């Protein structure tokens, strides 16, 4: 799933997962 | 009422819904939550969302006139993935290996 901090903080995708 | 040809598609998206495809596969289970997650210009990039939850909706409700226009919904989210993300992105790395899998079972189906 996403890491929706990190997403949200750098405009892109991050994988929490 | 499945004709026989797209039970061959249905079987392919349960594959590819499958636990062993799961750790490249889970990326496309539902729609991107552009809002959620805040990419406020995925819809501006993406024109025609796809991911394999509308799929199997559609296959569901017997949408899908032939085995064609199930492949290009599944070609769609793929290419939505390249179009959107980095290249050296995660995401576009489980892209091809799922379509790897994709590809190689739709084009081993029987004919017609
Ligand atoms: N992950």
């Amino acid at each position: 799933w996403y890491d929706v901090f990190l997403t949200r903080k750098y405009g892109k995708k991050k994988v929490a997962c | 009422k499945l004709s026989e040809h797209l039970r061959y598609c249905d079987s392919i998206l349960r594959e590819m819904l499958s636990k062993k495809h799961a750790a490249y596969a889970w990326p496309f289970y539902k729609p991107v939550d552009a809002e959620a997650l805040e990419l406020h210009d995925y819809h501006d990039i993406i024109k025609h969302p796809m991911d394999l939850s509308t799929v199997k909706r559609k296959m569901d409700g017997r949408e899908y006139p032939d085995a064609q226009g199930f492949a290009a919904d599944v070609r769609l989210m793929f290419s939505n993935c390249y179009k959107y993300n980095p290249p050296d992105h995660e995401v576009v790395a489980m892209a091809r290996k799922l379509q790897d899998v994709f590809e190689m079972r739709f084009a081993k189906m029987p004919d017609e």
